[PDB]
């Protein structure tokens, strides 16, 4: 509708936004609250590259100050592309809580997600959110990106513990990044 | 001026006098005109269960007294 | 300045001195806000005749 | 609980005060020295006045120097009023401090009807006084003033005889002399440890010469010396007053000198002398001929000093503000040995400090 | 019909310590030269609820440093060992009778230190902690004080009860028997319910907040309920030991306005003195105790042992 | 049952005036809120150090006056007794020797707060 | 005695505002019960009552307008509601009104 | 001269009646009972808090509020465009642009007071030639945005115009002493 | 109707806060000199239901009261910051509004609102105690017209 309406409008596709007060690594560690991690098919065969807010809006404004990007497409992607579960590992072992998955068919998952999304607040998740959790991110291919538009896509492993600090116990608050091993990158 | 704060130091007397009043009706009520009926040793609380079995509708503060005895 | 008798038996004896005399409201020995136009005087130098500034 | 060592970092309130003022003119920096201390604010004009009128080598009118004089012991009442009444409320009684408070808002009704302003009054000026008393004044002043005492003997009552302020100011922080002249307190620690100082008494500026008042001493150098000396200081203050107010005389109120003072505004209107050093004294200023000198002035938390430099323009080369606050707050290590938390805050309540003046 | 006693006991409570805050802000207004609070209610008596509802509508604010468990334990526990201390008192009949009423007092109000001590050391702050180890200094001269004081005049009582102590003092006080106990109580009752001179617990100028500074507003309303229902409690409890009010067994509504006139006038008399005086050191409230009040207090308790025998005058059992 | 009644009624009205602190008003969490205080600047040290208090043998004292103490509650049954002069001399005697630890303490400068 | 003089005074303050309405209307939006000579009402509905007896500060006083420029000012009183000839009176820069 | 706070001239020796003064003095806590009684006479005393929004604070003529910019009789304004005003300010919060004007007046075209950066000294008045700028008793303009108080040559002139009744009366009342 | 019973209840939870505010005993100059001439006994904010509290957990609005150094800033961030969530700010005096007399200082931050979100602005060098207490009724008045539960009702 909007490339009807304005025929060149850029629009930017970002992956799931990481940041500080951001709903991805903050829900994932919020996962601690409750017994275990209920993850879908244990967290494989679900692929995110997830991309800095920083990132992100130094992409949106070179953006509108480029002097191309006159209604082009573009993926704003993290460089790195993590399982799942090891995004799932890697966030929990930052945070040092424990780590427990448990295998949730999707069924049910959603079920849950519409359980919680039963609230007249914010919901803590719904089942879009779920949803949007274990669909996979797409290979980037042909679409131009944060490098092009001037912006070095900081890793995750670098800007995580700005986030993940909050969430640690008074034990490990004061760890820093060596303390935790980064996650294996795929790349299918 | 200084008797501003008679309202206050009011609704805090009216506050401190409903409890001890409150608690003395409710005993009152509870054992039937009589008071608590406070057993401090076991001569006492013989008493008050030789009362409740002698009333016969397990109350002890039902007294019972010459008419019993024809 | 407006408290009964007693009342002000009351303050100076608690207090120990006498309150009345030097209480420390203002009612009416204050000046009045609205005053008379003053009439400022001029110093010295104001001469017009054996004033020049190099003898100052 | 014990305190072993004391690190004061300050410079949280510098503002770069003597590069603004050298950047700036003297008339344009004379508000300045109202925010320095900004509990003596009329203090500090007196200072940076008198340092600018031995450069300027001009005196003020009589009148001008009695009304610096009348307006120098209402500011040692209202700072010697906060340094006791602060004091107590860090050691832990307020009713004072808000006794003292209300006569506080009397005497700032004083500078809000002597000029335009409640505390930075740009009042005392290079050229002696920048605007005459309106009519009632003097009456309000003596008002105040023959009730003042009654409200120094509450307080006196309330702490002085009180055993739990003596428990917590007697013994507590003791200078002795030597070491306090060797740390340049200079202030009123000196008498408070009984070094017999004062610079109204010994190289009087303004007619403190013909006054008649008593430098209070103290014999054991503590807390509870000092304040004893603060609360003889607003009553010789108040003392002052009386004899100000008895002797204000009839004159004018600024230097008749027209390429220093500003004239009156209905001769600028009429005259071209007048409009002409009118214009030039508010947008240049008058030119200080080249020099040094350092000015000290017996302010109520202690000696403040001008280090002025003048190169012959109409703006100062260097100001250098000696507060007594830096030199009290450099020895506040010092007098808090063997002390603990409680008595340190006491130690703090007891040095007459305003960090304004200290960091400047 | 119970569950409705213990509602006419807690609410009246809530509500009289409520306007307790409202109090104590009007009289040292007044005795600052100022009002109190006369804008939120017709003459102030709203000021108290606008406040609770403030503070139970701001955020908790968990701190990071900071032990969850005991953080959130401490003040609930202050406030039920406030009510808990408020239960077993005769106004002329306690809710709940207790034959070692005294006892139970001296044991939930240690209980209430450790509730202080838990906050203090929960939250993980330097301030918090010098709260909590001036509260220690503070609870172990007043502890053994007070122990002495109640030994000596429930001596000249009969029994650890109460209603025996309404049975005592139906003929006279027995602040004219023991005054000096009296004094020495009233200033330990200041020094449990952490009051000025010596409150040294949550001191605003030697600490920021003592032991509250980490505390955000909920469970810091909590404190500040269990304080002021401490301070009602002490004096309630100093009224009903020394200052015994008039008791007649026809009717009880006298002796519960008498109780209530002389525990206002207690009460009064603890913000007079926070208006008074200045605060002491904490070291200098250990030596004040355990110099001046401990071999007085000493001396006192062996004269109350002497007083019955050589007097033939021993208290009843009963 | 009354007393226990009246506890677990005080403690579930604790524990529902802090769960309506906490789940009533809104939360926004992040570091340099839930930081420790320390008067505007980050702490030194972590605030679990030692502390060494000064009174510790004032606390020490404190403990044995305490058991001190608990002897000499029974009192107002002991003033009950057949006896009477052997209760009297006993507690004169456990006083005394209370007053003389305490004043052996004093002349020791034990309750003196070593730094 | 004094103490029924200090009675009479106040139910003269009480019965001296019109009626309970009016009692009502100014002891909550004033917060206090005082009986002045008017000198004021002014153009947009300002009271501006005086009392010399009182102490200095406290001698004159306004009772707002309920409605000002659109406003429902029952309220939501302000300190710049005063226009300035009544604002220099209510300083007390001058003693004329 | 000079005088001693706490020191004592000799002593007043040892006396059994005196004694018994100071251990009176110790055990009853005199001075604390006489400090509980002055506190009670406070307690007794009247308030001296003013009503606020409805009793104002007293002032004077000499008060400076908020900036204004005044206007002749005849309605011309009182600004001749000098610049000593801002010459003098020691903030530097005046910015007077100015060119002539359509009838070939020399008047204004901007005439900025950043009231953020002024210190309220009353400079500029005292230094205008005119009586052009004023300090009026307007003290509650306080905003809720940074920007408002940015004033500029409309918004002081508004003030001039709002406070002209005022302003001119404390002039009048004030003008003999400067 | 919903819309009448949520905008009573946000009534009734703005005239809570805006009843009870409670500043933090924090000043910094000349300003704050003047902070405490409001507390003084002539213009009570105590009566006002306005009284300090020493923490920042305890207090809702910060008065920047006086000159904000930069040496200062970091502090005054992080006391700010240690609030809970209903704060305000009000900037007090030319200084904390937009540097004032030392805002061409190498030192000074220009204005407060540089460093935390400033609610209220305060006039005047120093502003007065009246002026000080006109513009916390402002702040009250401010706080009076949120609509928090009205505009979450139609979110
Ligand atoms: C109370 C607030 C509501 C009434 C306010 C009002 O209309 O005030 C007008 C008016 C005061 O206005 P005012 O003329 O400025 O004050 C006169 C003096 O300046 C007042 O100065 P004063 O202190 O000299 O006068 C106080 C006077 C009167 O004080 C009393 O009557 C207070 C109660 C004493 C018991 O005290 C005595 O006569 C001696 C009392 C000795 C007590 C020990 O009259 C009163 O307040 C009369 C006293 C009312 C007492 C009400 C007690 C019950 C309160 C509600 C409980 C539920
Ligand atoms: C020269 O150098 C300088 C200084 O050096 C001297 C400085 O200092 C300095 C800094 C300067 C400043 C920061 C200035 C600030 C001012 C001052 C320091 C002086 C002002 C005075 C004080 C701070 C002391 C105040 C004294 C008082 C006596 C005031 C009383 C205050 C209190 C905190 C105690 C009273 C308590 C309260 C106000 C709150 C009580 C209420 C509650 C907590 C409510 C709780 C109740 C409930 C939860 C009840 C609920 C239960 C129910 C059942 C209710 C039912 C409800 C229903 C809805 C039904 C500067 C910059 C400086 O340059
Ligand atoms: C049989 C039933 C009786 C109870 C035993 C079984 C249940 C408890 C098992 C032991 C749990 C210990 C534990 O987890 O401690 C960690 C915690 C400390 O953990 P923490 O608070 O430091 O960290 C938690 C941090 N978050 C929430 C962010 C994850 O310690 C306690 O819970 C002990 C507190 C006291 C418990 C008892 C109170 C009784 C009433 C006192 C008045
Ligand atoms: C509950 C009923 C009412 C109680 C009183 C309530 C109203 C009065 C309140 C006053 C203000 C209290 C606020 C806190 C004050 C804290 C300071 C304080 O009190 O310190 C204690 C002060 C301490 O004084 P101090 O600390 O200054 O002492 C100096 C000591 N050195 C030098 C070692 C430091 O006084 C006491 O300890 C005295 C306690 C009471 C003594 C009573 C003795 C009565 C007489 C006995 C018998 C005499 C005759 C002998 C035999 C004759 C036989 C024929
Ligand atoms: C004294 C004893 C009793 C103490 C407790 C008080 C009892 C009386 C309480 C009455 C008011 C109840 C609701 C208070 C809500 C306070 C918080 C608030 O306004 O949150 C707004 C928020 C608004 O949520 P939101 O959808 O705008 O999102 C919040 C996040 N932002 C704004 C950043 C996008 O929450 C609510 O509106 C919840 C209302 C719950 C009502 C329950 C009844
Ligand atoms: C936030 C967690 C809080 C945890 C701590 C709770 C503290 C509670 C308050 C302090 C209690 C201190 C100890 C008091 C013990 C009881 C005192 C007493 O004397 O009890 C005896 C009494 C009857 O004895 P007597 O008076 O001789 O009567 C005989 C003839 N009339 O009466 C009796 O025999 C009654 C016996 C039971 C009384 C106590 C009941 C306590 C119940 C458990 C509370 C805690 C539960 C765990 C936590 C729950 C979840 C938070
Ligand atoms: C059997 C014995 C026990 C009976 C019950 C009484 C219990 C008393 C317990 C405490 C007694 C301690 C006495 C010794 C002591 O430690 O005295 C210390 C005290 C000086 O210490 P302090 O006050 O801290 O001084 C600091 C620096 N000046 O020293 C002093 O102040 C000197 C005091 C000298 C006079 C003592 C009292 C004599 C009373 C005689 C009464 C006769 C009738
Ligand atoms: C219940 C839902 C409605 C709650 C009140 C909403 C209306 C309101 O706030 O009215 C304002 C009125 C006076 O408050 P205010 O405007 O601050 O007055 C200044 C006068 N000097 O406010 C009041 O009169 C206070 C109303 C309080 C209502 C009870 C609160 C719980 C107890
Ligand atoms: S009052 Fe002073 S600082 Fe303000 S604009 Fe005028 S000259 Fe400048
Ligand atoms: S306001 Fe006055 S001083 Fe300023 S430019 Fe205009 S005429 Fe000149
Ligand atoms: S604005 Fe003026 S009064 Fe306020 S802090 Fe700055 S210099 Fe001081």
């Amino acid at each position: 509708e909007v490339r009807s309406v304005f025929p060149e409008a850029i629009i930017i596709r970002p992956s799931d936004i990481f940041g500080r007060e951001d709903r991805f690594l903050n829900h994932f560690a919020n996962y601690r609250w409750f017994l275990a991690v209920p993850l879908v098919s244990l967290g494989f065969k679900t692929v995110k590259q997830p991309v800095y807010v920083a990132d992100v809006s130094k992409g949106i404004v070179n953006a509108t100050k480029d002097p191309d990007a006159v209604g082009k497409t573009f993926a704003f992607t993290g460089p790195n592309r993590y399982l799942l579960f090891h995004l799932v590992k890697y966030i929990f072992g930052m945070t040092h809580r424990t780590f427990i998955p448990y295998p949730l068919p999707l069924f049910v998952y959603s079920w849950i997600g519409k359980l919680f999304g039963l609230s007249p607040f914010e919901p803590w998740t719904t089942k879009d959110k779920v949803e949007r959790i274990h669909i996979s991110d797409v290979m980037p291919t042909d679409l131009p990106g944060l490098e092009d538009l001037g912006v070095q896509p900081t890793p995750l492993e670098l800007k995580s513990i700005e986030v993940l600090r909050r969430h640690r116990t008074y034990r490990w608050l004061s760890s820093e990044i060596e303390e935790t091993k980064p996650a294996k990158t795929v790349n299918y | 001026m200084w008797f501003e704060i008679l309202p206050g130091l009011a609704i805090m007397g009216v506050c401190l006098v409903i409890p001890g009043v409150s608690t003395a009706y409710i005993h009152k009520f509870t054992n039937g005109g009589k008071e608590k009926r406070v057993a401090r040793v076991q001569y006492q609380w013989y008493l008050m269960e030789r009362d409740r079995r002698i009333s016969g509708v397990n109350r002890y503060y039902v007294s019972k007294g010459l008419e019993n005895i024809d | 300045a407006s408290a009964t008798r007693v009342i002000q038996k009351l303050r100076n004896w608690a207090s120990g001195q006498d309150l009345q005399a030097k209480l420390q409201l203002r009612y009416q020995e204050i000046a009045k806000r609205t005053q008379p136009p003053p009439k400022l005087p001029v110093g010295p130098s104001h001469k017009l005749s054996n004033n020049y500034y190099c003898t100052r | 609980e014990m305190v072993r060592k004391c690190d004061p970092h300050i410079g949280l309130l510098h503002r770069g005060t003597e590069k603004l003022i050298e950047y700036k003119t003297y008339l344009q920096a004379l508000p300045y020295f109202d925010r320095l201390d900004y509990v003596s604010m009329m203090c500090n004009e007196q200072a940076y006045s008198i340092a600018v009128e031995k450069l300027l080598n001009i005196q003020p009118p009589p009148r001008a120097q009695w009304i610096r004089v009348l307006f120098g012991e209402i500011t040692r009442i209202l700072n010697h009023i906060m340094a006791v009444t602060t004091h107590a409320l860090d050691i832990g009684a307020m009713t004072p401090f808000f006794w003292m408070f209300e006569e506080r808002e009397k005497m700032f009704e004083f500078y809000e009807r002597v000029s335009g302003a409640r505390m930075h009054a740009a009042y005392i000026r290079p050229g002696g006084v920048h605007q005459d008393l309106p009519l009632g004044l003097l009456d309000d002043i003596y008002e105040f003033s023959k009730n003042f005492s009654l409200r120094i003997d509450e307080v006196e009552e309330m702490l002085t005889n009180n055993r739990i302020w003596r428990n917590r100011t007697v013994d507590i922080g003791v200078v002795t002399a030597e070491d306090a002249l060797n740390y340049g307190f200079s202030g009123v620690m000196l008498r408070g440890s009984g070094i017999q100082w004062d610079l109204r008494k010994t190289q009087p500026y303004d007619v403190y010469d013909q006054v008649e008042f008593d430098v209070p001493i103290g014999s054991r150098g503590d807390c509870y010396d000092r304040y004893l000396c603060r609360v003889e200081e607003m009553r010789q203050s108040l003392r002052i007053i009386e004899q100000c107010l008895n002797k204000m005389p009839p004159g004018e109120i600024k230097v008749d000198d027209a390429k220093v003072s500003p004239p009156k505004r209905a001769e600028m209107k009429t005259s071209m002398e007048s409009l002409i050093h009118h214009f030039k004294l508010y947008t240049e200023g008058y030119q200080v001929p080249p020099g040094a000198t350092y000015t000290a002035i017996e302010a109520p938390k202690g000696e403040f000093g001008v280090y002025l430099v003048s190169d012959g323009s109409s703006r100062p080369y260097r100001c250098k503000i000696k507060a007594p606050g830096f030199a009290h707050l450099a020895g506040l290590d010092k007098m808090s040995k063997g002390h603990m938390l409680a008595d340190v805050v006491a130690i703090i309540g007891t040095q007459d400090i305003v960090f304004g003046e200290i960091d400047r | 019909m119970f569950f409705i006693n213990i509602l006419t006991l807690l609410v009246p409570i809530l509500i009289a310590m409520a306007f307790l805050t409202l109090v104590e802000r009007k009289i040292l207004g007044y005795m600052q030269l100022r009002k109190g609070p006369n804008i939120v209610g017709p003459y102030g008596i709203l000021q108290p609820f606008a406040d609770a509802m403030k503070l139970f509508m701001k955020e908790p604010m968990r701190p990071l440093t900071t032990s969850m468990s005991l953080f959130i334990i401490a003040p609930t526990l202050s406030l039920t060992l406030a009510l808990s201390l408020w239960v077993p008192l005769p106004m002329p009949h306690p809710l709940i009778n207790l034959n070692l009423g005294i006892l139970f007092i001296l044991a939930t109000s240690s209980l209430s230190v450790y509730s202080i001590l838990w906050s203090g050391w929960a939250s993980n702050s330097k301030y918090s902690l010098f709260g909590a180890l001036r509260a220690v200094a503070q609870t172990i001269s007043y502890e053994v004080t007070m122990a002495i004081i109640l030994l000596s005049v429930l001596l000249m009582n009969g029994s650890y009860s109460l209603q025996t102590l309404i049975t005592t003092q139906e003929h006279m006080w027995l602040l004219l028997p023991a005054w000096p106990m009296a004094m020495m109580w009233f200033i330990s009752t200041l020094a449990e319910t952490n009051r000025a001179p010596f409150d040294l617990t949550e001191g605003e100028s030697e600490l920021v907040s003592g032991f509250n500074v980490e505390y955000a507003a909920g469970p810091f309303a909590l404190f500040f309920m269990a304080e002021y229902t401490n301070i009602i409690l002490m004096n309630a409890l100093t009224t009903i030991i020394f200052l015994g009010p008039l008791y007649y067994i026809n009717l009880p509504e006298l002796y519960s306005t008498n109780f209530m006139m002389e525990a206002l006038l207690l009460s009064s008399t603890f913000l007079w003195i926070r208006a008074s005086y200045p605060r002491f050191r904490y070291d200098q409230l250990m030596h004040l105790l355990w110099k001046n009040f401990l071999p007085l207090t000493l001396a006192l308790c062996m004269w109350h042992i002497s007083l019955p025998i050589f007097t033939a005058g021993v208290p009843p059992y009963m | 049952m009354n007393l226990y009644t009246v506890i677990f009624i005080n403690i579930l009205l604790s524990l529902t005036l802090i769960l309506v602190a906490f789940w009533l008003p809104q939360m926004n969490l992040y570091s340099e809120k839930a930081n420790p205080y320390e008067c505007g600047f980050d702490p030194t040290s972590s605030a679990r150090l030692p502390f060494s208090m000064k009174f510790f043998l004032v606390a020490i004292t404190f403990l044995l006056f305490d058991l001190e103490i608990a002897l000499l509650l029974p009192l107002p049954w002991a003033i009950q007794t057949i006896k009477t002069s052997t209760m009297m001399i006993m507690a004169f005697i456990l006083v005394t020797i209370l007053s003389l630890g305490l004043a052996y303490e004093w002349t020791q400068k034990g309750l003196e707060w070593t730094e | 005695m004094e103490l029924v003089e200090v009675l009479k005074r106040g139910v003269q303050q009480v019965t001296g505002h019109g009626g309970l309405r009016g009692l009502l209307r100014v002891f909550f939006r004033a917060n206090d019960i005082r009986i002045g000579t008017l000198v004021g009402e002014d153009k947009y509905g300002n009271k501006y009552y005086e009392d010399n007896k009182q102490f200095f500060g406290r001698h004159r006083w306004v009772i707002y307008t309920t409605e000002m420029n659109g406003k429902n000012t029952f309220w939501d009183v302000d300190g710049s509601m005063v226009p300035p000839e009544w604002h220099r009176w209510l300083h007390c820069m001058t003693d004329d009104p | 001269t000079y005088k001693y706070v706490n020191k004592k001239e000799q002593e007043s020796e040892v006396d059994m009646k005196s004694a018994t003064d100071n251990a009176a003095r110790i055990l009853m806590w005199t001075e604390l009972i006489r400090g509980l009684g002055m506190t009670l006479s406070y307690l007794f005393r009247e308030p001296a808090t003013i009503n606020y929004p409805f009793e104002k604070g007293p002032l004077s003529p000499r008060f400076r509020g908020e900036h204004a910019l005044r206007r002749y009789p005849s309605g011309e304004e009182r600004c001749i465009a000098c610049k000593l005003c801002e010459a003098i300010c020691p903030a530097q919060a005046i910015t007077i642009e100015a060119e002539p004007r359509a009838d070939g007046s020399r008047r204004t075209t901007r005439y900025d007071i950043d009231m953020t950066k002024c210190i309220y000294c009353g400079f500029c008045q005292e230094a205008c030639p005119v009586d052009a700028i004023v300090e009026g008793p307007n003290f509650e303009f306080s905003t809720e945005t940074h920007e408002e108080l940015l004033y500029n040559k409309e918004k002081l002139l508004n003030n001039g115009d709002k406070w002209e009744a005022e302003i001119a009366a404390n002039i009048q009342a004030d003008y003999l002493y400067r | 109707r919903a819309e009448y019973v949520v905008t009573k209840l946000d009534d009734l939870i703005n005239w809570a806060r805006r009843s009870s505010l409670w500043p933090m005993t924090f000043g910094l100059a000349c300003c704050a000199v003047e902070m405490m001439h409001m507390a003084a006994p002539r213009y009570d904010m105590d009566r006002f239901g306005v009284v300090f509290r020493a923490s920042p957990r305890q207090a809702d609005v910060m008065i920047v009261a006086g000159t904000l150094t930069n040496k200062m800033a970091p502090a005054l961030r992080k006391v700010y910051d240690q609030m809970p969530e209903p704060r305000y700010v009000v900037s007090m005096g030319s200084c904390a509004n937009g540097g004032g007399y030392y805002h061409y200082s190498y030192s000074v931050v220009r204005g407060c609102d540089r460093i935390v979100p400033v609610d209220i602005y305060v006039p005047g060098c120093p502003p007065t105690a009246e002026a000080l207490l006109y513009g916390i009724l402002q702040l009250q008045r401010k706080i009076k017209r949120e609509q928090k539960l009205k505009i979450w009702y139609r979110r």
